[PDB]
């Protein structure tokens, strides 16, 4: 997971 | 502030090639000169500018059988199925040529891109 | 030998939510507590564990509404309907109990993992 | 475009  | 998972579009694709691999709720048929190609029409929609007018279209939407052109050649369509459920494309100097062919026909502007510079690299 | 394109399965993903956004080739409705949403069988089985075994079934495959069990929240439901056709989850401190109870319920790992690690953090 |  990741911040876009 | 939506957080997102990288893998996930894959994933997804993954999926969906696993279900055309078994059959799995295809509800088309792709006829190229006798040969036939079972698919899911979203798919082939999202893939292709051919495949998204034909099925956005009233009476066409409902077909559970479609015809391509004679022209097109049953393994360059193959190929380019293939590539629209994994995204990778089995691109050789002997079917090049087809395979542009069949991506032009089918409106797959990146696919008719790297064809172009591939036949351009060895001229 | 093949080669493959970085961005296809996203530009998949981003068409099949412009289908799903327009009402475009969707073949189910799934009720929530009253509330209904439209989708495409093929990404809801691709993307939940729950959907996968429903429409793999030989009398449930053909069913064109599906209800939730009662408990199911429709809120935590539409965070991850979202997150299927898109790769981004909304999760939120007034909603990550019911986005997690969600996406047990739907057999969504990654969902899962994500929220354990989110909640496990604030205590 | 990449080698996979
Ligand atoms: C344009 S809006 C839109 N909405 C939904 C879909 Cl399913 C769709 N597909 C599509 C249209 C055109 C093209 C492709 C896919 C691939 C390509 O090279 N050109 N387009
Ligand atoms: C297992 S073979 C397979 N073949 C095709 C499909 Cl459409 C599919 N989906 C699916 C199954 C289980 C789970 C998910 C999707 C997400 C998750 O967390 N668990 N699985
Ligand atoms: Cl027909
Ligand atoms: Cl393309
Ligand atoms: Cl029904
Ligand atoms: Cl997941």
């Amino acid at each position: 997971w990741v911040i876009p | 502030s939506c957080i997102q998972f990288t893998r996930h579009a894959s994933d997804v694709l993954l999926n969906l090639n696993r279900l055309r691999s078994r059959d799995i709720l295809t509800d088309v048929v792709i006829v190229v000169s006798r040969e036939q190609f079972r698919a899911h029409k979203t798919v082939l929609m999202a893939c292709s500018g051919l495949f998204y007018s034909i099925f956005t279209d009233q009476l066409k939407c409902n077909l559970s059988v479609i015809n391509l052109d004679p022209e097109i050649n049953p393994e360059g369509f193959c190929i380019l199925l293939d590539f629209m459920y994994t995204s990778r494309l089995n691109l050789r100097e002997g079917n090049i040529m087809a395979v542009m062919a069949t991506a032009m026909y089918l409106q797959m502007e990146h696919v008719v891109d790297t064809c172009r510079k591939f036949i351009k690299a060895s001229e």
